[PDB]
């Protein structure tokens, strides 16, 4: 804060200020799926017979 | 044969190695020569095609 140091002694010199790091690296996501051509034989829920 | 036709056919097929042949020992058939028949085909179900 400041306390209150007298007018005839130095006082405490105070540290600055800082220092704060990190790291969030790496992440990924891979929705592979399939097409299955067999599938095509039968007919689909759509596709009025 | 007077009315009808006399065909002899010894058509013969490949197996692994080895010949067969496409008619048995001792069998005939009475046929038409313009019996109708389906020479129909199939869907192709590969992914490329």
């Amino acid at each position: 804060m400041a306390l209150y140091v007298s007018p005839i002694v130095s006082g405490e010199v105070i540290r600055s200020r800082g220092g704060s790091t990190s790291e969030f690296t790496p992440g990924y996501v891979k929705p592979k799926h399939e097409v299955n051509p067999q599938m095509t034989l039968r007919r689909l829920p759509d596709e009025d017979p | 044969y007077g009315d009808v036709a006399i065909v002899v056919y010894s058509g013969q097929y490949v197996e692994n190695g080895v010949k067969k042949n496409f008619l048995p020992d001792n069998t005939m058939v009475l046929g038409n020569t313009q019996a109708r028949g389906l020479r129909t085909y199939g869907c192709i179900q590969d992914a490329d095609a």
